[PDB]
């Protein structure tokens, strides 16, 4: 935003999905907007091969990303997620879901959109007894659309 | 010598005369045969007697992407009711450069079937309709 | 010139009319075949001649997921007891832009086998309940 | 729609009633077929007649983890000397929900085959009985 | 419940009486059918009958690792010349506790095949002589 | 806990099962609840491949969570554990297990609840005649059902 | 070239693409002339396998660049133009493009013409909350003939 | 006894005596067999009865590298003009210590097939010739 | 024994002679076999007996790259309507320097397919039509 | 087992088998207890998941030891072994072995039986001339069952 | 060759191919005189598997040595070699080469005469922008024969 | 040798080979005695599948030695070793070989037999302009049947 060279510095994520996931949260990441390529070999009358035609495909979507809520508090909300889609329940589990980042001040700029979330795991770090860092509630979310915007 | 002209088989050049069928991009299959008769000798143990008889052309399979001018090709096949039209067609293989390494054209062609394309929500590829051609022999 | 490319493998859009079946998710088979007559001429070796006869269209394997309209499709190959009907039906292949590449149209169309889903406890899939057709003709 | 409930191969029901066959594991090939008699019509070239003729059954096999009670099916199978009785099955998908996607069910039921467990010391797996179970009509 | 105990496919306990052939390591195939006949009501369509007739039960494929022992198998098949024996087998499926799951029994045996080992000194394996043998009934 | 900001830190295990685990239990690493997911690639009358839906899957498990027991001393519960349960004997081979989440101060926050073990291996480290460091038995329990919680 | 062998020092790219350009554009990874070979195995007379026949192949294209336009600021050209052939539009979607390559001096010297770009593929960085390095808006741009000079 | 002496599948020999084919490098096929007759009792479902009739020995495939004295194997084939000679074969298996485990061997012998190796300029392996071998009985 | 000189399966030597069809590239099928007629001897079962009756040789695929000198081999096949002249061939293969293992001879030759190549846009390979070829017996 | 925090040392390795054993010895690699998986997908009729069944599996041998005895000296038994192995005479090739742990004071507390020895792979070390290490001639044993205790 | 001892230094490359050379080189990174094997399991009579019997073969070629041309300077010279095998043109691409090695002091001493150039690649450098190494313009040629000498 | 503690040194190869050897030879790797294993999964009356026992191979070969010569000086040795082998000439082609392994002290202690040796690499490093080390000509030997002592 203040200057023309500018970057999207670290240090400023949030969300806004129906699961209250707030407070303490780092380290999202692996957000894609996947398309991949076709093949055709092509032909004519001079008997080139016709260079190598590329044409379009679907979105992949299926973008697992990475959310790693650093510290499995009191709070249960991102293991009542995952055991609400174990036995179905779409009414709750398939939630809408909503990646903000920030500028250099903390205001929003770039909203992507997420059609569909399903966190589908929840994995914890190790408990090893005599180091220093903290338990990190790394949740994986799955869509049905790719993000948007 | 010039360091030899090695047969390859990429470059080629597929081509259907006639009715607008236009230029094609697979081939498969062209090949001649022949009905060997084997008679074999009564008093003569050791082998049987091969002789000669006919040649016979197989079919050819030749494909291509789905293109708009598919609509010639129904209308070439289903043109048998009112009287069909055999055009002269021409296979050739080719190196690189654009040369010539050999050159076979099919006297007369006639529609055998016509696959046409396997769609598929999951499968990334392009329709390739594959059209068979029937033979009567080769030019020269 | 533009870049007209061909039909993806991708996009489609299958359709039934008549019996609320709806539309189907993929197609197999699409297929055009004449039964050609070899002689054999005697006097001369070399080729046998071929002869056009008749022109048969082969059968079409539509499938899609299991969803609760399967009733649909049951209850309309039950009708043939006490009477059946032949709506017509649709085959197209798109681009990504949606437009039309080829537009085909089954002219009669008759349910010959319904291959139900595979319920299998390991097997990570979607039930993909097969719809067999009999063709009838191309329109046009 | 609430996002729909799209049926799937994993969430099912599986039994058969009668004798204490309980209730199976995995079912396999339930379909319906039509036989469709060809008669090519002399006087025109361009396609076949398709015209309906009856509709077959096809058999269902059906597999679940031996278990004790397995000793229920061979009574089944060999009561075919004394009479059998002919209980009323049922194949149903559903959803992880639980809730309904489509239940068929099977008006009569035979023993076809039965191929026992495929004992063998290297591969680890369960030894999976598999029961085959003749057709009729579906209920309705 | 004690939390049942499923069958599996590794422990089991195979043998044959009579002749000295001692225990077995590999079965296969072991299972029973029956020739269903079947008959089409002419004036009611939607159905074909399934009338059970007889019960037919099918060969056995058992293996073992090459062991001095196998001058017996020979001696049992070549015995037929001047008479032969049916003792009766066993085929037991067993979980790892050692206790019973199901016990077939095999009324009357018949040596059919004996694939012996297949010889190379290339693989890396144990030689694993096969011997096919013919059934009678289940044991109750 | 203490703060709205907190962090069970990875110095706090213990492990309440019915085989008698002691004083060391130290490492403690995979834990997680995967359920996977498939695709549906269905299109509509626009044309279009549509979003790739996705179903939900079941509880994949299996997800064995090595307990390193730091020490191999005289007490041979773990390899008995998996000797007994080796030759059969399921009655006394299930033991359902339970992992529990501590404080800065001991106290239980949140606990796995498990539903069946195995003990399906158990590695020696190395001998090496000149290192520094302990022997480390590690273990690689199993379950039946995913964890709870 | 201002010497005998000044080469070409890798601060000097610029793209030339006809959507929208960037100020920044902190990156360019590897762009190649991929083309593959045949294998013969022809024998003469003497009896010798002889050296086996090398041929050619097509140009296999489908070359893909990792443009990465370091930090995601409003610019949106890149995620528009992706958005665009997610449904279409060959009309907009299928700008050739130009890599420059800057002498010593500021100075184009060499530029790599694009037959097609596609952009099959924009990824956002992490965002650790907490570290550095700012935002990564890396673009895959594919091609259908391989590129010239 | 003395931890068994288990037996195994890459150590063998293997031979032909009087004509000088000398030894040869891998086996197949070595198989006996009863073609079983069955008979179905009318009056009793329920099985069919197995009986035996005769014994039959299938061919066996021997296989060797390419080497210089295949001379020999294509002179005593082509001997059947002018008569032809049927030495006793030799097939055994072995453990690694050499000792014998099964010893068999064939009473009289015959050339079936000849399969010669297979030229190729791009895989790099070792030619095989091929001899098929008839069969008349097992000595002992 | 100078560590014997082992037959291998890459270096080798194919030529036709008479028609310059010139040095080919693969072999394969060089075959030659015997066919046995089996009389059950009634009288004692354990074994049926085996009679040699006659010796045939069976059919040989050469393949090699496409060269411009195609044409020979279409004028030698397509010369069946003015007679055909069967000029000697020669199968050979040889260790690494070059010296001979064993020399095999066709006396008399017969066309009986060219399969020509397989044209493909996408596959990196050589074109290597196939030429089947007849037999009448090894040569000494 | 001085105290409840035995740790039991890793340098402390021993074995007599049954072959001659030598002074110098170290690294004796990885030992374990493995067991095998048995999948069975059960499904019940309230249509549920069903979570999948874990069974019982045989205790699968061929536990691989890297036995690291320092240097070759004049002594040849381990060479011996092989090359008797490879050759037969199982009279004096099978043999019994066991492992043996020794206490923080070099007494034995835990003993790895193994049933069945065979030695069949010796490997040297690099003969790199400038090194400061030492030759090893390290030893793969292989076992018919598995270890016992 | 001076000294009893030689043994070559890493800085003496250089190469005569009838394409231009260049200046500055920084690298040429393989060189191989591959001929692969066979296993023949051959028995003799008394019973023993046999000796693992080894057999020759081809030698085969496709060695392409990846040349490494420091800095791609205004002299376009390789990439107008890639630029006719792509197009065919097969007379003035299969051209011979030659590699020059030199001793401590500047004279050849051993040539790997090469039978058969290709130069099937052409792959540049990161344009980092920032970073302080230049740009290589690395080549790799295949072969049709295998080096002599 | 004097210690009933042989640190066996890494720094004593050499090699006597009826083609002339060389006066200096940097490398020496990669050897050993290999035999594989048969799993029999053997089955009583009782019904485990207690253990799975294993049996004898043949002495799996083709162990490539790796012979680093520390420089391609003048002498060609090497080259030609594989240079016949490549057309044949096994006369000259088919050498026997013997690494030695010599004491603390300079003497020869153990040697390893090389029953039927034969050359089938001689790569060679890399020349980079700019470096500190030395050309390696690197030797892969092949064997026959498998080392003795």
């Amino acid at each position: 935003m203040s200057l023309p060279k500018p970057e999207d510095v670290l240090v400023a994520p949030n969300f806004g999905i129906q699961i209250d996931g707030v407070m303490v949260e780092y380290l999202n990441s692996v957000s894609n907007l996947q398309i991949e390529q076709d093949v055709i070999r092509y032909q004519q009358n001079q008997g080139t091969t016709g260079r190598n035609n590329v044409t379009l495909m679907p979105g992949v979507a299926k973008d697992g990303s990475v959310q790693v809520e650093r510290g499995m508090s009191q709070s249960s909300v991102f293991t009542q997620w995952i055991n609400d889609s174990m036995a179905g329940r779409m009414a709750t589990a398939r939630k809408n879901a909503t990646i903000i980042v920030m500028d250099y001040e903390d205001n929003p700029v770039k909203r992507w959109n997420l059609r569909n979330a399903w966190c589908s795991k929840v994995v914890a770090g190790t408990l090893k007894a005599g180091d220093t860092n903290a338990l990190t509630e790394t949740i994986t979310i799955v869509f049905e659309e790719l993000v948007v915007e | 010598m010039t360091r030899k002209d090695p047969g390859s088989s990429i470059w080629f050049s597929l081509a259907i005369d006639g009715e607008s069928l236009g230029y094609f991009n697979g081939c498969e299959g062209l090949s001649t045969q022949v009905e060997v008769e084997q008679r074999q000798e009564g008093g003569n143990n050791g082998f049987v007697w091969q002789l000669p008889t006919r040649v016979t052309y197989s079919n050819i399979r030749l494909t291509r992407p789905l293109t708009p001018d598919t609509a010639k090709v129904a209308k070439w096949i289903s043109s048998v009711q009112t009287g069909i039209q055999r055009p002269t067609a021409q296979i050739s293989a080719l190196r690189a450069d654009g040369s010539l390494v050999a050159r076979w054209g099919l006297i007369d062609v006639l529609p055998v079937s016509w696959q046409g394309p396997s769609l598929d929500p999951g499968s990334a590829s392009v329709a390739n309709e594959v059209l068979e051609i029937a033979h009567h022999g080769f030019t020269d």
